[PDB]
């Protein structure tokens, strides 16, 4: 209960000042391992 | 009904002298310390007024 | 450590998205019992 009090406080001021959906609406999703390249035109050209 | 960042001795004296120097008719200077960068304080201020 | 971890992430994205001084710059200070009235003009008029 000692750090849960200031943590709860921070939760309530981010709720009142910004909103209850701020963590979701702001959470990061970037990951460099999930990038995709699409530079295969020659095979597509042959299939076309 | 004016607000201020903080209420301490210096601002108290300044505002007291301001009223006693400029007041007229039935003037009344309400005064409360509030944060203008906090929606909670804005809500409290409007519900207090 | 079970809620301190998500709370730590909360502090981290508050610092990254807003700043490390957001709780200070946003914390409320309003208290209805700390207001002051200054409507004593008659006594000031006599002293003047």
């Amino acid at each position: 209960a000692l750090p849960a009090a200031p943590d709860s406080e921070l939760i309530d001021l981010v709720t009142a000042e910004l909103g209850a959906d701020w963590p979701r609406l702001v959470a990061p999703v970037f990951d460099p391992k999930k990038a995709v390249v699409f530079d295969d035109r020659w095979a597509s050209a042959r299939e076309d | 009904i004016a607000t201020t960042s903080k209420l301490d001795e210096e601002r108290l004296a300044f505002y007291r002298t301001l009223y006693r120097d400029h007041a007229r008719y039935g003037a009344a200077l309400w005064l409360v310390a509030a944060n203008m960068a906090s929606y909670s304080d804005v809500d409290a201020l409007v519900e207090w007024i």
